[PDB]
């Protein structure tokens, strides 16, 4: 299976480092955050999103790492499993660390 | 499968009125206003009567234009609502031009006016021939199942109608 | 009444080129509110609870 | 209250999303969507399920009727007026989104061409009377059409999405060559004088088509028959401007092009200007009647209706049972028809 | 008016910086 | 799996029926709720969907060598199927009738069609690997309906019943007043006064003799010399005969066959080398 | 809703059935219960209606510019719609006869008056705009009628 829910639990237990029962406080404040809506600031254009995570590798001062994710977005796009690429992208440049 | 189309003319009439609703509110005074029953039946019984000079229920003789006038606010026409009540107006002013006419032939008299021409007298009685039979072709119009056959058919007469009216209605007599 | 569906009509056809998707009774209701005095940015607000609360409902 | 009787008189709506919605049956085998969706999502680790518009079951076989002749479908996605294509969320529920989408896809394409037809209707002689004959086979191919509409609204329904199906396959595969036709018709546009070849060359291409049709018919007579109807009002024009160059001695043509090349010296010290187009037999015979009539209407000293009754006259006894094979045998009548009056007008031009 | 230019896209990209920083 | 299985062969693809485009044999899925043996009979009942797409995809591609036998031939092809599609609608209301039908009933019923379709694989295989065109393809499917197999037999001889129509609007179009149709020069008389007309003998049947196919060319040499000279000499006339209608009233009746008749169509080509050969013998008698 | 159309189409207005003097006679966008698609062919019946109310104006304007060519082609253009009101009221007992219908049976019945209805109309406008009267009305009609489509 894969539900939301029981996806989102594996998700807390393993990041907080405690049990499945023991992120169950952690859990439901999980679930009011997600569903309390936010809207993305860029909202159009797959394009926009992706010039924005090749600006962030110069800034970074990693110009050869950008050229590398160019080659692995040719890749993301010929296997066409996932229709929300945009999504995982986002996050991870969300996410982004030094 | 029923659709709007497939259900019926009843369906509309049920939407029709929900549809209104929306535009009524601002139509309102301090409510919307609301249906008034005619049927299909009472239509076809009253399309004949305004062309004799009669009224009905639909029908409200006005008299200082004289005029007819129907019910200016919503009636629900049976099964077709608000379509008919522009429809039932082209017919109302064919008896309307119909009751000029017959106005004017009372006009003229000869008891003692002699600037009535005499020849505007015989003018007359060449007139009320015309409406005589202008009754007897509506003695002739039954029977009136739609509003269509009546409508139609008056499309030669209606415009004809304007003519025959509104040249004396000006009041031209004698030789000239 | 022949005035203020005039106004509609001529208001429809901005609403459906311009995306607001919302529907023609829904339209005329927003548009007393605002004759009778009401905050736009509010109203929009409310607009969109309901619409995500019906999306999700059918489904 | 009047908005909740509506929704029960009316089918549940499926264009906008504020009706409830059903994909129920009774039958073990008409769940199946249900079923599928539900192997996809484990057996598959990476699944995507869809946000799907729930289609309200063997009613895509009305937006089939609509599609196929009718008006532009505002309900399914057309990237342009010359492009049909079946939105990716269409599901029945006794069949798989994907398997659904290949018999959708089949009428979509069948449809792309009599919309695409559609749009050469205009409510330049030759271009008009072959749109009134293309336009003729859209008021009957309708006929057929409002037939199958009055089959779902039966109670019991009956149909389904693939049951009526091979029952609108002569007209399918009437409209198929119909494109053969029309692409060869019609793509003369970009080429250079838009004159008289583009007049000339579509009558051509129809006189190509019956050959090829005709020839190894009698197995599917049904696309012998339209390819032909499109031939007798495309030619009827063209044979009526030749009709007058005889009776009244000139013709009638428009005044930005000409359909035929056809032209009188008003000076005279020559009869007729000819520069040649797009049968060939037929074309010298307008060259020696306009000879002959242009002195006599100068100097006086000393067909359609025929074409339809030789061709009905083979029709009471396309294929024929009077003619072998076979339509060059009733257009062979069409030359003696014109030969009558054409042998007896050159007789005429001796007698001044 | 080449120079125009340069200046012109560099308020262009701080803009859409300051953006993303007002978001967060 | 049902009504996946009936729409898969009738030439719409599932996704749970899976087209592999004419190359291999997997064209079912392994499927999880069924069981390990119904994953395996259910690639049988579409071997023969697989086939019937080689069937659908060969009528376009020859409805544009690709001479006009090849295509009356098609034409033939559509009407093998057309018993193959009533079957397969006529098995949907079956399993409306109770959900209590699974694909072995669908076996026992679609194997009037395991004696049908592999056997017509070879027809047009042997069709689209040698590129044979003309009256060749009558010689192709006369050869095999020399095979066996009472289904193949009924079948491909109302395939040939179709083509041979093809090949009778010719040759009555050659002995009228000596017409020859050629769209691609497919026909047996060849060509390339009189005119030059000439005969192939490798677009020649072998249920046409060397010997009857002289009879065809005599008797349309001579309609065709009068095409030139003047037609009021005409042998078969014009104007001054109607044996015009009783040759097409007699084409007509013998058209079709209920297989093929091989004496009726050669009887017919006695008559037309006769009672008409009566005018043009009384010319040259006086010449 | 197929029998109140009808009405539309004899030049009499709903509030559904909007007349607009710039773009016409027009069904009015996205109504509760109609269909997408059943709007599209409402649209062109509705063309049939916006057309027929520019020819019966016609008609009033100039009965009952001047001229007496005029008014004999205003009983040329009478003469059209003929067949029109006809066909409107052939629909009209049918759909008395049962109300469930399809809206496809008056787009099948009342095509032939779309291919009319234009080719006419360039007619009245082309009078009214060189500003034309007389004998040259009789030319005018003439060199049209020698144009395509047999109707």
């Amino acid at each position: 299976q894969k539900s939301p829910n029981v996806l989102l639990q594996n998700l807390c237990c393993r990041i907080l480092g405690k049990g499945e029962a023991d992120v169950a406080q952690q859990f439901q404040y999980a679930v009011r955050v997600i569903g309390s809506n936010f809207a993305p600031t860029v909202e159009r254009d797959e394009f926009l999103v992706t010039e924005k995570i090749k600006k962030e590798f110069v800034r970074q001062r990693r110009e050869a790492d950008g050229a590398l994710f160019s080659e692995l977005h040719r890749k993301l796009q010929s296997q066409g499993v996932l229709k929300n690429r945009w999504s995982i992208l986002y996050l991870l440049l969300s996410l982004s660390e030094d | 499968e029923p659709y709007v189309t497939e259900a019926g003319r009843e369906a509309f009439d049920k939407l029709y009125k929900l549809h209104e609703g929306g535009l009524q509110i601002l139509s309102a005074t301090t409510l919307q206003p609301q249906l008034v029953l005619l049927e299909e039946t009472d239509l076809v019984k009253a399309v004949l009567n305004v062309l004799i000079g009669v009224v009905s229920s639909t029908f409200s003789y006005n008299q200082a234009l004289q005029s007819f006038a129907v019910k200016q606010g919503v009636y629900i026409s049976g099964t077709s609502p608000d379509n008919v009540s522009s429809l039932l107006t082209q017919v109302a002013e064919y008896g309307t031009y119909y009751t000029r006419l017959s106005h004017f032939s009372l006009l003229t008299v000869l008891d003692s006016s002699h600037s009535n021409g005499l020849v505007f007298q015989a003018f007359t009685s060449g007139l009320r021939k015309y409406l005589q039979y202008y009754r007897a072709c509506v003695l002739s119009t039954p029977a009136s199942l739609t509003l269509l056959t009546i409508s139609f058919l008056f499309r030669k007469l209606g415009r004809q109608l304007r003519y025959l009216a509104e040249l004396c209605c000006a009041f031209p007599t004698g030789v000239k | 009444m022949s005035a203020v569906r005039e106004t509609m009509d001529v208001l429809l056809e901005i609403s459906r080129l311009l995306n607001t998707g919302l529907d023609m009774e829904t339209l005329s209701i927003c548009v007393r509110l605002c004759e009778q005095g009401i905050n736009p940015e509010a109203l929009s607000s409310v607009i969109k609870e309901l619409r995500r609360a019906s999306d999700t409902l059918k489904a | 209250d009047a908005r909740s009787w509506l929704e029960q008189h009316i089918v549940h709506q499926y264009w906008t999303s504020r009706a409830p919605r059903f994909s129920h049956s009774s039958h073990l085998h008409s769940n199946l969507s249900a079923i599928w969706d539900q192997h996809l999502y484990t057996t598959d680790p990476l699944y995507t399920p869809d946000d799907k518009t729930i289609v309200t079951e063997t009613q895509v076989i009305r937006e089939t009727l609509w599609l196929l002749s009718g008006v532009k479908k505002l309900l399914i996605f057309q990237l342009n007026d010359g492009k049909v294509n079946v939105r990716n969320d269409i599901i029945v529920t006794h069949m798989t989104q994907n398997c659904l989408r290949s018999v959708l896809e089949q009428i979509a394409a069948y449809g792309q061409v009599v919309f695409r037809l559609q749009k050469f209707i205009d409510e330049f002689r030759t271009y008009q009377a072959f749109m009134w004959a293309l336009y003729k086979y859209f008021i009957s191919f309708k006929e057929e059409l409002t037939e199958i509409e009055k089959c779902i609204i039966n109670k019991d329904e009956t149909v389904t999405l693939a049951i009526v199906l091979d029952k609108l396959a002569p007209r399918l595969a009437q409209l198929k060559v119909l494109h053969r036709v029309f692409s060869t018709g019609i793509a003369e546009v970009p080429p250079d004088t838009r004159n008289v070849v583009r007049a000339s060359h579509l009558l051509n291409t129809l006189y190509k088509a019956i050959l090829d049709y005709d020839n190894v018919g009698e197995a599917s007579e049904q696309t012998v028959s339209l390819l032909f109807c499109l031939w007798v009002e495309t030619v009827r024009p063209y044979l009526e401007i030749v009709d007058e160059w005889i009776v009244h001695g000139n013709l009638f043509d428009p005044a930005k092009e000409f359909i035929i090349q056809r032209n009188k010296d008003v000076p005279f010290n020559h009869r007729d200007f000819w520069y040649a187009t797009y049968l060939k037999p037929v074309l010298k015979q307008i060259i020696m009647a306009g000879k002959s009539m242009q002195l006599l209407k100068n100097l006086k000293c000393r067909l359609y209706t025929l074409f339809l009754e030789s061709v009905q006259s083979r029709l009471q006894h396309s294929e024929s049972v009077t003619c072998q094979s076979f339509e060059l045998t009733l257009r062979s009548c069409l030359y003696p028809h014109i030969g009558k009056q054409y042998l007896e007008c050159c007789g005429n031009l001796m007698y001044t | 008016a080449i120079q125009i230019n340069f200046i012109k896209n560099m308020i262009e990209e701080t803009l859409d910086d300051f953006r993303e920083a007002c978001h967060r | 799996m049902i009504h996946e299985l009936l729409l898969a062969l009738s030439g719409y693809p599932g996704s749970i029926f899976t087209w592999n485009k004419r190359t291999g044999l997997q064209v079912s899925q392994d499927i999880p709720f069924l069981h390990p043996g119904e994953t395996s009979v259910l690639n049988r009942l579409c071997k023969l969907g697989t086939d019937y797409i080689r069937f659908t995809e060969f009528i376009e591609q020859y409805t544009g060598l690709h001479g006009i036998y090849l295509r009356a031939f098609c034409r033939g092809l559509d009407s093998i199927l057309q018993p193959y599609r009533q079957a397969l609608l006529d098995l949907e209301q079956e399993f409306l009738a109770d959900p209590h039908l699974s694909i072995s009933h669908i076996n026992y019923s679609l194997d009037q069609f395991h004696l049908l379709f592999p056997s017509i694989m070879v027809v047009v295989e042997q069709i689209k690997s040698q590129k044979i065109h003309g009256c060749q393809i009558l010689e192709t499917v006369y050869k095999h309906s020399c095979g066996g197999l009472p289904p193949v037999r009924s079948a491909l001889e109302k395939t040939l019943a179709v083509c041979h129509g093809v090949m009778y609007k010719q040759l009555s179009a050659w002995m009228l007043h000596g017409l020859l149709l050629d769209q691609y020069e497919e026909f047996f008389v060849r060509q390339g006064s009189l005119k030059q007309f000439s005969l192939r003998a490798e677009m020649l049947p072998s249920y046409i003799p060397v010997r009857v196919a002289e009879k065809i060319l005599f008797v349309g040499e001579s309609v065709q010399m009068f095409e030139n000279q003047n037609v009021n000499m005409s042998r078969t006339g014009s104007i001054l005969k109607n044996q015009e209608d009783t040759f097409a009233a007699e084409l007509h009746r013998l058209k079709q066959q209920p297989l093929f008749s091989l004496v009726d169509f050669e009887s017919v080509l006695d008559r037309i080398r006769s009672t008409v050969a009566e005018h043009l013998w009384k010319l040259m008698v006086e010449e």
